[PDB]
């Protein structure tokens, strides 16, 4: 049996090396980005945005963020999805983004995910899986984003209920806002300190 | 074969989040312990990337950004296999790399090191592993470079790499180094890894029979991802 | 490929028939040497057992005799590969196991040890290896138990096993033990085996990455049977 | 190259663990036993019976016995049989039995086997291969059962002639008897001592 | 003999309060250093428990909760001596133990592990050491069990124990393990102890000459408490 | 010379294994509990209660707590007490309790202790010694409880004055309250963080 | 303290009955294995011998048969302790010894060796161990002697001894040898003992500080008998 | 823990060194012998005699034999006897003898023992414990002598029933004979071979 290759920080240029187009390095014709909505994609369009803060409250501007999620019906566009339901064919389910250099805000244009089966017949509340890499972060940090307008589903979520501190559960709930007809979920991530965001070993 | 969950990540085989010798980690590490969860479909699935989308020079850092000439520096091929912990090949995984040029300079205004920029080097590449888990790219050997941790800190030459494979739980970013580089023994970033055997796992080895005469050297570097266990009794995943 | 005979059994790799420290062997061992014969079709053939005949719980000793509840004891999965001496997998071989319950008690009136009976444990299982020679069963870890050889003799925990494979010459019954059990070093039955390396060949190893969280541990145990040689010149078998 | 896994005794409960149905452990729907005759099986039906004795003449009541044999035409129901003759399709060729706890007698209901080719063009006399496991027996003991009414074939058998002591050859010959129309072959096995049965390393 | 204070506890011989690999310790460990004090009568005295209060089966976990039959599992006797660091026996100390049953299940609704409950096993016992510091109890060997630290964490088999002896400063709760259990090498709780020699001090040893034929095995386990120093010059205690 | 046996956490069931009666495991006829007052015990009856909090402010419900104290005249019911004064004969001086599963509150019914001699002729203010064990606590934590109505005696206490931070001394002072004629001392314990309770190496 | 049975005799620590290099054992060893039994009062009791019956010279082989003078040979004192396997002293046990004289000749017509008889040496002694398990006797060092096993066989110098102690199960007869005798390495009788450490257990050691000036040398030799286990639960003996 | 001192043969002169008086070595005033009956000893007097044979049937003339037994009421004259019954005070319970040099016969004058408790409430049939030492015997051989006139008690004896070969049980039964009013039990011991006497590891 082999040991997993050891993780190392993405380093100071992880958000440039994995999103070259945006750093003006035009090496690739097709580039990966933070927009998961293609024209025929199904579901309600939402914008997910926020900032990532260090231990003193300073937003990180060198962070690289990726999200992984299910489609509108809660099916993953992955061969490992065993639900036997057909997935939306115009949905990748993944995206990558960095923080704006001036502001420090990151964002994704996506679709609100449908509920996905949990273990042993349970149902998980809608969620998006999120990972953060940056200079100073030795191993990618995993977290999940849940939605404040799904309070009923959130109260029965297996993973949220896994957390004994009711007070830490709230750090995983994004806030819904309506900017000119567009739906936006604000999710700030605090890596360390007061209201530190819950991170998982998955 | 019905697949169950990925084997647990062995935290003793990785660096800890808080590593005081790597100063930037002090304010960017959680004070609370990670919360371990039992896996669900969310953790065992991942996206698929189609070969159609890749250009012919995506894995050739020597030519993919060459404008008026070739980049300056040591021509090297790096190849190897990506497999999971149980030794199974990892097929069609997306491998992305990024690195400095021969002077140790990254192609971005942020980097103001005096090492010279190369107008013909970009420093980003990608490829999909094949059915045998094999990958191969060509590049210019990156030069080591200074950074401010302690005032005179220097990174050994390294190529950053990232893998997206079959399950989200396998997601991994790391960096590999080159056999014999003396800076490997002094790097605070490499030393965040607790054991010597795991530090050695990030060193790419000279592969002399695979050098291409009058052309390029070659380094061999294999990568191991977490593996899935098979289920033969109750399937609790769903 | 035309098959010839099975390689000769290496008697130095097995216990001798007469082993005075295992008292019952004294009156149950032949005084004459075994007569070795050259093999014929009788020795190189064996029966075939169809998968249809097996029930779904035949390899699940935890549930195959469970009446009002689950048996008491340590939940463990045991898996591994059966191959021949030349390293070829042994396909569709019948593997049968039997064992005591967690108290070290066998489910039979003959056994009058005070260790308690478990109404929900039977202690027998079977399965066929697959095309890769793989097998897997689930059970309760058996407890060690006393027996009368010297008055205070104790068997280490063990699971008895039996194999019927491709040739009658491969027929084998033996017993495997669990890594670290201290009774392994004092057992007169295990000590009938002459060499230390062969005694180690009966110890199943903890397989930690294959434990199933909040459920069962796992032990890995491979088995090696005699192998057939291929014939390229005269075929004397017939 | 690997070494064969070392043998160990079947132990005191080998005849219970390998024949659970008979020890009243009803774990399996289909159970293996000592009856090799199915209704359409071809050949003459015979009963094979006997006792197994230790070195002091005491019959063993904890013994487990299996037999392996060819069908009526001397063909084995095994993919390794290379005679190119079709085997009787209603014949397994194998069976397993223990000794009766009170009496100490073991038995099998089977068919008298036909002659099977020996090495280099020879012909072996009809025989059944038999193996014995028990507490105190460290490695299964192999022997063969030949028939006293096949004296002509027995005199030319390659294996029997391999034994230099004419006197030991006889220990492998079972005696034919006729119990009310049924044909019975009595074969007692003496593990040690006077008239010790010949055992083979096959 | 006029007694003075207990020798200082050697903090290097114990686990530290903050031990990041045992996740629950992260939020349950003081950030300030312990304040060391010079001892007074409060620290050198402790309560006395009378033998009259104990029942005859208090140290027999096999029978003290047996209703319709015996508990299922391996019958074992555990015995040894409790002495202080200067080698003096500790007389009439209260030794209390608690443990899981053979399946690794504790008798409480909180524990929802699938390992089966045993209606005839309670899992608590107690006794007073004698004039020689000797103690002995009988029980069923506990089975290992899973817990959520990292997702697939498993405790080796263990029996929890507690001592109240002559001085409040001696108060100690700990856990002992069984010789050869392979989980001992991977446990994050046992690894909070800094040195290998101290980790070995919690392993009970097979005591083969003390096994009781056709009945029970036996493990030997000695315990060492802090000891008092004698005063020959000024007695500052009071 | 021997090394002290190394401490290990009491683990998740320490409050069930050491107080079986309360977890409904009726193995013992005589059970130890949190009531130190017998009918003829001397002194003023008091109730000591509080909660134990982790680093995020969550009360622990799996904690096991014991107290050790002197009688009304400041004499310990221990053979090691060398004051030569007779101790109250209807007083054990020790008790054990867990936290209520719902509320998280623990309590003891006891007597307010009298002053006990300190080292070199000093006098200690009245105090109760307290130890805490729980899952996550590797070594029992020792602290003391002093009383806010003994301010004069507290100001001259050797141990309290051993602590240089006047601000930490206060964490060891319980607050007196009068619930319907009963005297109650509230003592909350904060294992980590703001107003962290002082713990001692004794 | 309620006593239970004697610990099982460890057959690996003793010679086997059949030992072909000691020719006389060939026809005087059972072919059947010994039948082990659980002990009863018959095996745990033994006779008592009163001190009154012993004469003052019973343990002085130098003077107990001296007629006209002293026996010829090396004056030696032999002393030591008899204890059980758990280290407890064996009190009031009957220790009997017998030996050849200085020439290697036994005082009996059967012995026709040419080594000369000594009219002042008898060669038999006895004593009871004291409360500390101590014994002491004085004698003449025996000389080695020839015997017919192979034609030129020679026994090292030795003193035969016999013990009757507290339980019939402790009954033991053996022989001890003297430090440095070179014949010890070639004796087929001593070599019937399987392990080197047990062979060393029969060698009496020179005890130089205990020599008596201008008088006698001294050898120290301790003896270990089987020990009884204490019972704390069911007493099945009766 | 210590290992038992290893046994060694008594050697060729064991019957002379342990019975010096009889070999005419008059070193002791009080000598141990084969007569267990003192004048006031209670019970029926019996003579126990026999020969010890090697593997070829030759009686041994260099053998040393000791017996250990209970008194007439089945009580042992040993401090380890826990029956709480008073033992006959004129009974040692032990004796030692050698074989006559010419004849090869050994004998003891003793009393027929009463039944002694067996384990867990059982009752053992009357028996005498016997041990044999000699040149060629590496470890003293233990056996027991039972009586043919106690068939009823013998059939329920725990130890005799421990032996599975009914045929070996008989080797432990001595035969009663009446030589001129004297009762004699003949017990021959066969160390090896046909009708080998059962020996025990006690
Ligand atoms: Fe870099
Ligand atoms: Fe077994
Ligand atoms: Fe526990
Ligand atoms: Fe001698
Ligand atoms: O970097
Ligand atoms: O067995
Ligand atoms: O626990
Ligand atoms: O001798």
């Amino acid at each position: 049996e082999l040991k997993e290759t050891p993780s190392q920080t993405g380093g100071p240029y992880v958000h440039i090396g994995l999103l070259p187009k945006q750093a003006n390095i035009e090496v690739f014709e097709h580039n990966l980005d933070n927009n998961l909505v293609q024209d025929n994609t199904q579901g309600q369009r939402i914008r997910l945005e926020g900032q990532v803060f260090d231990g003193l409250g300073l937003p990180l501007r060198d962070v690289l963020i990726e999200i992984w999620q299910a489609d509108t019906n809660g099916v993953y566009p992955s061969q490992a999805d065993t639900q036997g339901k057909q997935v939306d064919p115009n949905f990748l389910g993944w995206g990558r983004t960095g923080a704006d250099f001036g502001t420090g805000f990151w964002s994704f244009n996506t679709i609100k995910p449908g509920a996905v089966p949990g273990r042993k017949g349970s149902t998980q509340a809608p969620h998006i899986s999120l990972i953060i890499f940056a200079h100073g972060i030795n191993i990618g940090l995993h977290t999940r984003v849940y939605f404040d307008d799904e309070a009923e589903a959130n109260a029965k979520d297996p993973v949220l209920n896994s957390i004994e501190w009711a007070t830490r559960r709230q750090t995983l709930v994004a806030k819904r806002e309506e900017r000119d007809g567009e739906v936006v979920y604000r999710f700030d991530i605090r890596i360390q300190g007061e209201n530190e965001t819950v991170f998982f070993d998955i | 074969i019905i697949w169950g969950a990925y084997a647990q990540r062995n935290t003793e085989d990785h660096p800890p989040a808080y590593a005081p010798g790597y100063k930037t980690s002090v304010l960017r590490s959680p004070k609370n312990a990670l919360i371990s969860i039992a896996e669900t479909l969310s953790e065992v699935t991942a996206p698929h990337f189609s070969a159609d989308k890749f250009g012919p020079k995506d894995n050739d850092l020597i030519l993919n950004y060459a404008k008026d000439g070739l980049p300056i520096g040591e021509r090297v091929i790096v190849h190897g296999y990506v497999r999971d912990q149980f030794g199974r090949p990892v097929k069609n995984a997306l491998v992305e790399v990024w690195q400095a040029n021969a002077s140790g300079r990254y192609r971005h205004p942020n980097d103001q090191y005096i090492g010279a920029m190369d107008p013909n080097f970009g420093g980003c590449g990608r490829m999909l592993t094949d059915d045998n888990g094999y990958y191969v790219f060509r590049t210019i050997k990156p030069g080591p470079y200074p950074w401010r941790n302690r005032i005179n800190e220097w990174r050994p030459a390294h190529i950053h790499f990232s893998l997206i494979a079959d399950g989200w739980a396998q997601r991994l970013i790391s960096q590999f180094y080159f056999e014999g580089d003396t800076l490997i023994d002094s790097c605070p970033i490499l030393k965040t890894i607790p054991s010597e055997q795991q530090r050695r796992a990030l060193i790419a080895l000279e592969d002399k029979s695979n050098f291409i005469e009058a052309d390029s050297r070659c380094y061999r570097f294999d990568i191991t991802l977490r593996g899935r266990r098979a289920t033969y009794f109750e399937n609790d995943l769903t």
